[PDB]
């Protein structure tokens, strides 16, 4: 039913991802360690908690760039749009990719290899409850759609290709690439479950979520500037922080 | 904005 064109653009973004996560993989024993026991009130071991996670962000956005270079239609978009649309999504796909590694019997969100954490280890992170929830929420309700390697992939290039994103030069172009993947994934979905018509509105859906989960995180970010920021430079120039 | 390190990863 997927024609062989279609096939291949899925294998191919299938393919991408797991190479640029193994990359990732490379650079696990190069993360600040999570602090292993230690007084609950060691300053320090707050301290560790904190870069740790920053530092999975770093990691995280690294293989985004480096799927996003992979997606057919992005390196012949201009510089420019290149940066606008990898600076709206780049949140959004940080949350997919966490959803994506949810375990909904345990309630708990593993990093790389096995970095698994709960709640509470987000919330020692330095993260707050008003992020914490939703967070975990929106794993939750990604969880039950049960996406797979293909949906996922296909999800994200099309959250890439978003044409409204601030300060995107030609709209047109990328409403244009993002098509032949909404139009992959239509066919992928209807292959997968043929009985349920409305599993591909409900994916499509989720985008509609990200937006306003992309505003609880400008919430969270300006938050910690009122508390101590000391977010990496990577993350404060993406996020627009400071300029 | 220059945007420099995100450029950095789009270089290669
Ligand atoms: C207070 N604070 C501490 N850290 C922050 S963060 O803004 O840097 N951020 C941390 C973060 C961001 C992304 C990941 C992430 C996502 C997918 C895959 C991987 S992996 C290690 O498998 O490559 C890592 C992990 C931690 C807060 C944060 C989250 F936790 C979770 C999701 C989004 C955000 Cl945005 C604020």
């Amino acid at each position: 039913q997927l024609t062989a064109a279609q096939e291949l653009m899925i294998q191919q973004l299938v393919a991408a991802q797991l190479q640029s996560n193994k990359r990732s993989f490379s650079d696990q024993p190069k993360v600040t360690p999570w602090p292993l026991g230690a007084d609950p009130q060691s300053r320090d071991a707050r301290q560790q908690r904190f870069a740790h996670f920053t530092e999975l962000a770093i990691i995280s956005v690294q293989e985004i760039v480096d799927f996003a270079k992979q997606v057919p239609g992005f390196l012949q978009l201009g510089r420019e749009d290149q940066i606008a649309l990898l600076k709206a999504s780049t949140i959004e796909i940080m949350l997919l990719e966490t959803a994506r590694r949810y375990n909904h019997e345990t309630e708990s969100i593993t990093f790389l290899k096995d970095f698994t954490y709960s709640k509470d280890d987000f919330h020692r992170a330095g993260l707050q409850v008003e992020f914490i929830n939703p967070i975990f929420e929106f794993s939750r309700a990604m969880s039950s759609l049960g996406l797979d390697d293909a949906e996922y992939a296909l999800l994200i290039a099309i959250n890439i290709f978003s044409a409204d994103r601030p300060n995107v030069q030609e709209p047109g172009r990328v409403e244009a690439l993002q098509q032949p993947y909404v139009e992959a994934l239509l066919s992928y979905t209807r292959i997968k479950r043929p009985q349920d018509q409305l599993r591909f509105p409900r994916m499509l859906m989720k985008l509609v979520s990200l937006r306003t989960l992309s505003s609880v995180h400008s919430e969270q970010v300006f938050a910690l500037r009122l508390a101590d920021a000391a977010l990496p430079p990577l993350l404060s120039e993406i996020w627009d922080v400071h300029e | 904005k220059e945007n420099a390190l995100l450029r950095y990863l789009l270089d290669k």
